[PDB]
RNA sequence: CGACUCUUAGCGGUGGAUCACUCGGCUCGUGCGUCGAUGAAGAACGCAGCUAGCUGCGAGAAUUAAUGUGAAUUGCAGGACACAUUGAUCAUCGACACUUCGAACGCACUUGCGGCCCCGGGUUCCUCCCGGGGCUACGCCUGUCUGAGCGUCGCU
RNA sequence: CGCCGCAGGUGCAGAUCUUGGUGGUAGUAGCAAAUAUUCAAACGAGAACUUUGAAGGCCGAAGUGGAGAAGGGUUCCAUGU
RNA sequence: CAUCUAAGGCUAAAUACCGGCACGAGACCGAUAGUCAACAAGUACCGUAAGGGAAAGUUGAAAAGAACUUUGAAGAGAGAG
RNA sequence: CGCGACCUCAGAUCAGACGUGGCGACCCGCUGAAUUUAAGCAUAUUAGUCAGCGGAGGAGAAGAAACUAACCAGGAUUCCCUCAGUAACGGCGAGUGAACAGGGAAGAGCCCAGCGCCGAAUCCCCGCCCCGCGGCGGGGCGCGGGACAUGUGGCGUACGG
């Protein structure tokens, strides 16, 4: 029966964690993430969902490299030099 | 009034800088005036508060001429703790009462190499200022 | 189930370590504003994502 | 943001208002009615030397 | 020409858009050939191309590519322009000779659609409501 | 629905105009930025005219404006040839050159070359080597008489 | 009783590794005391020893890196981590030499018709 | 007489309106206008003496170094720290370091399995076992080497 | 905050209006599927419900038994509240 | 008769900027408002998934956050401070 | 009946480089509706717009006439004012709709192929030596390799040479 009886039979997972983007949208049977499209080189992203775009845009994560790039830009990306020793 | 276009007069911004100030500029914020004798001995008016210098409270409940030595500079609460400025709580112990450094005057300076250097620098800039405005 | 992968077990390990009360000394910190762990999870009440 | 915040006034009307404002600043009744405490001012069209 | 990619020729809409056959791509076959050469060799820059043959079902074009990082190119002026970052993938932006022919660029009464740089540049300038400070 | 007398109005507001509305709140800032760029450019070309090269005398095309005279793009090659200025040296000494404009009348040609002669007479030429003057100009004429001109060079009047 | 990188830099590689090894042994004993009760003194020494391990390793890595930079100084090809790390785009730029070399035609134009300094009288 | 019920008021509750406050937004303007195979964005997992979250960081893990500053940090504890045989904290940040996925790169993954060259150990150098290190993706340019062709030829 | 001007996101009983709170209903419906509990003692402030012992019963091996797959993810196990 | 010389190429300035870095300002809003988010907010939670998405500010100048006595098993009270 | 030269191809974990992916407010190239309006509706309108795909930079694109004009002629592009709700398009209905001249902001011009002359005058790579590290360059040397006469470089481009 379509209601409570059929709810007991759901025990096989369709989706799983995705090694890219870490979301539980990795369709096991299709081997494709429904949020990022992992086997594709390009990230899945659509302009009809601005709310979804800002959930996973740049700046919502850590920006381990970009925050150092912003710091280094203020001094012209200098390398090979040190402050004058005391 | 203020003419620098890169300095803000916004109240919300100014309070944000004050309450989120790093510790190394909280030291400058927590400055106290020197006594009249000290302002005569060195050509400086104020000085950042120090752990071991002696001050007297001029405002509040603990007003008086008692020269109490500072025992703590608690920069997070923007207060300092003084020797005899303390209160007896319920259980029987005594605890220090935080006092803002702007409400005390430093009677004796805890002097060392760094304090002398800052005192000379402040006095020199003041003498440059008076010789410009003369 | 008893049969599990290493990635799933590592995921459950983090959730186990994360599901614990806040320390008592946190309440005494300056400007705490934290009363209790708002992210506490019970196995029967709220199920994990996976 | 396109609320039409600004208005344009005719140059002749703007010059008119300056003439009226200057003329009123020479009548002690009008300046006193603004509340400017001109009681010991030696002369309401107060002119001082160029040294100032 | 370009057959519209709709299932079973069904273009759900008004009859003016029911066309499936007899439709034409906005860009020439030479521009398509340059695009496929540039996309395959993403490390090279398309310069131009020319016609070398055709039959009923195929057209053949030869595309001139330049390695922007070869020393013979970078040490030579009058060709250093191709090495600049603003010149990567000209064929995907219609900046080659073949690609540009489809944009309606030109001087005079026949090319008013692209005054401003492009069709979209003209369309914006004409459909933008200049709401001044003093109206 | 129309009501009594009035105009038949056709407002062009059927096309989602609110996404493309150009406000002008940056107009005073743009005037300041343009003005500062003019002052910086004038300082960069220190004794040269601030407006730029001298432009020729030009008659407006159509029958509505042919009674009016304005400033063109540059002096024609025919003007430079009969005024004795090389077309590659004119641009270095502050003379605009328009190679694609031709002369149809000797009246306009003679008026423009007389303009070029007057400019060449008014021109102070600093020597390329300040210590060694070759053929530029007398030291007296450039010691203090050399000042930055403002406005158009010999403005075109009617 | 602490360890300073200022006086560590005179030490050779052999005794630097010995000092690192003693710190690692000390930290392993401090972890033993942590799980077997220990004391507040030994618990607070865990961070001090960990910082000392980081200090010794930093001096070791800096000395080796600055020796390799001296070694590859003036050679045609360097390891990628020894090359500059300006920006990916900035590394693709034409160098200062080929941004400044000009054609013989351009050189002849400037030799013959150079921009002059002039003023116009009113 | 009380109970009950209704009205009004005092007091007490329930509730969080109002007002006052505001380290937040929104809007406008300005100067810049900088990511990535030298491994980005993003994700995962870890890192504190007592630490779950936020924050910060990467096995050197709530940070190393350097420079500026100049006596703290602090919830508790511990311990430094002559502040001149150099210095707590904070800030800056140019040295060093930077786990696993990810364009993601040996092959593959809801698992796991290789190959090549070196080094160390059991071996007591020959190749088996163990550990370590460096390599091993696709396309493409210039050059190199090795080649294929009853392709066009020359000598034979 | 008053007065002279200026500018509005400027006045609520309704919209099966939005959000929050609270009543009567109302100590009301109800806590009735699968036969069933009782005695004594212990701990304990407190026992119809915990534990132990004694009875009387039920599942009756296609079990209310002993183990697994999927799924859950620490629910496992001691101690304490 | 007039005008230009296509089917090759480069080029700064004036121009654009609801993403980013760093600032300044406002006749704007003032916690049901203003961004969804003034707070551990794209968080808690929901859905297999694409995706959906909150509520939640205020002791006091200073914790000086009620020592101690007393009833109760405690919650909770009466004094005191 | 093998050895060479060239041509066209192939392999390599060959030596040295380069591309991928992200953000995407602004910009460029395509693809591209319908709700809506027409008081119905099919052309039309919405709209070359939403959604979709690709490609960049601090700006992008455009750009130095196969131009405008018809005048006593102007003179690259881009932006602003105006032309102008106009000329024109349109079940000539609803509706849509530029350009020139004029005034300003800015203003800057140029390079090849081809025709020709010049003993390939040209370029890349690899070593050795010296001067320097800063976006890896200079100077010299090599009967050192390769590219190139199926055309490199200098002069020279309609303003003529
Ligand atoms: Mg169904
Ligand atoms: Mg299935
Ligand atoms: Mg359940
Ligand atoms: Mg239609
Ligand atoms: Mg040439
Ligand atoms: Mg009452
Ligand atoms: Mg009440
Ligand atoms: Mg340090
Ligand atoms: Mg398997
Ligand atoms: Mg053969
Ligand atoms: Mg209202
Ligand atoms: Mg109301
Ligand atoms: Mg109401
Ligand atoms: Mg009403
Ligand atoms: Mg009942
Ligand atoms: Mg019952
Ligand atoms: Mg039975
Ligand atoms: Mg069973
Ligand atoms: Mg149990
Ligand atoms: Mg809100
Ligand atoms: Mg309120
Ligand atoms: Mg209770
Ligand atoms: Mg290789
Ligand atoms: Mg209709
Ligand atoms: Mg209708
Ligand atoms: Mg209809
Ligand atoms: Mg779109
Ligand atoms: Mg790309
Ligand atoms: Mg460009
Ligand atoms: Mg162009
Ligand atoms: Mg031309
Ligand atoms: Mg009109
Ligand atoms: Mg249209
Ligand atoms: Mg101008
Ligand atoms: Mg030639
Ligand atoms: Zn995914």
């Amino acid at each position: 029966t379509k209601g409570t009886s059929s709810f007991g039979k759901r025990r096989n997972k369709t989706h799983t964690l995705c090694r890219r983007c870490g979301s539980k949208a990795y369709h096991l049977q299709k081997s494709t993430c429904g949020k990022c499209g992992y086997p594709a080189k390009r990230k899945r992203k659509y302009n009809w969902s601005a709310k979804a775009k800002r959930r996973n845009t740049t700046g919502t994560g850590r920006m381990r490299h970009l925050k150092i790039v912003y710091r280094r830009f203020r001094h012209g990306f200098r390398e090979g030099t040190t402050p004058k020793p005391k | 009034m203020k003419f620098n276009p890169f300095v803000t007069s916004d109240r919300s911004k100014n309070r944000k800088r004050h309450f989120n100030a790093p510790s190394h500029i909280r030291r400058k914020i927590m400055s106290s005036p020197l006594s009249k004798e000290l302002r005569q001995k060195y050509n400086v008016r104020s000085m950042p508060i120090r752990k071991d210098d002696e001050v007297q409270v001029v405002r509040g409940h603990y007003k008086g001429q008692q020269i109490g030595k500072v025992v703590q500079v608690y920069r997070k609460k923007y207060v300092i703790y003084i020797e005899r400025v303390q209160r007896e709580k319920a259980n029987g112990t005594t605890v220090h009462v935080g006092i803002h450094p702007s409400k005390v005057v430093i009677t004796r300076l805890k002097l060392d190499k760094d304090r002398k250097k800052i005192l000379e620098r402040k006095a020199k800039s003041r003498q440059v200022g008076k010789e410009k405005g003369k | 189930s008893s049969h599990k992968t290493f990635r799933i077990k590592r995921f459950l390990a983090k959730k186990q370590k994360q599901n614990r009360p806040i320390p008592q000394w946190i309440r005494m910190k300056t400007g705490n504003k934290i009363r209790y762990n708002s992210k506490r999870r019970h196995w029967r009440r709220t199920k994990l994502g996976l | 943001t396109w609320r039409r915040w600004h208005r344009r006034v005719n140059t002749t009307q703007k010059r008119y208002a300056i003439c009226s404002a200057l003329a009123a600043s020479a009548l002690p009744a009008l300046v006193m009615s603004k509340g400017h405490r001109i009681e010991e001012v030696p002369e309401l069209p107060l002119v001082v030397e160029d040294k100032v | 020409g370009r057959k519209r990619p709709v299932p079973k020729g069904a273009t759900y809409g008004k009859p003016v858009h029911h066309g499936v056959n007899q439709l034409k791509f906005a860009r020439s076959l030479q521009s398509v050939a340059e695009e496929r050469a540039g996309r395959h060799c993403g490390a090279l820059r398309v310069l131009n191309s020319y016609w070398v043959g055709e039959d009923s079902t195929y057209k053949f074009f030869e595309v001139i590519l330049i390695d922007p990082f070869h020393k013979a190119i970078r040490r030579n002026p009058d060709t250093q322009w191709i090495t600049k970052p603003v010149h990567k993938h000209r064929e995907m932006r219609g900046l080659t000779s073949a690609g540009r022919k489809s944009r309606g660029l030109g001087k005079g009464h026949k090319f008013h659609h692209t005054i401003g740089g492009s069709r979209r540049a003209a369309w914006r300038r004409r459909n933008t409501l200049q709401l001044h400070r003093y109206r | 629905a129309p009501s009594r007398n009035g105009m038949v109005l056709k407002p062009h507001f059927h096309k989602d105009w609110q996404r493309r509305v150009a406000t002008w709140f940056n107009q005073p800032a743009r005037k300041i930025r343009r003005r500062k760029a003019r002052q910086a450019k004038a300082r960069r070309i220190a004794p040269r005219p601030a407006s730029g090269p001298i432009r020729p005398i030009v008659r407006c095309p159509t029958v509505r404006y042919h009674t009016k005279v304005r400033a063109g793009r540059g002096f024609s090659l025919e003007e430079l040839r009969v005024a004795g200025i090389h077309k590659k040296v004119a641009r270095t000494i502050g003379i605009s050159v328009d190679p694609r404009r031709r002369n149809k009348s000797t009246e306009s040609l003679q008026a423009n070359v007389q303009r070029l002669k007057e400019y060449r007479s008014k021109l102070i030429l600093f020597p390329r080597k300040p210590s060694a003057p070759k053929k530029g100009d007398s030291s007296a004429e450039e010691l203090k008489l050399a000042t930055q001109l403002t406005g158009p060079v010999m403005p075109v009047r009617n | 009783a602490k360890i300073k990188a200022r006086d560590l830099r005179g030490k050779k590689k052999e005794e630097l590794l010995k000092q690192l090894d003693d710190l690692k042994v000390e930290l392993s004993q401090l972890r033993v005391a942590k799980v077997t009760g220990g004391a507040a003194s030994k618990l607070s020494k865990i961070r001090v020893v960990r910082k000392s391990i980081a200090r010794v390793l930093t001096v070791i890595n800096q000395t080796q890196k600055e020796n390799l930079r001296k070694f590859y100084k003036g050679k045609k090809y360097k390891p990628l981590d020894l090359r500059p790390k300006k920006t990916r785009a900035m590394r693709r730029r034409l160098n200062k030499h080929e941004e400044n070399l000009k054609t013989k035609k351009q050189q002849r134009k400037e030799r013959l018709y150079p921009l002059r300094k002039y003023a116009v009288k009113a």
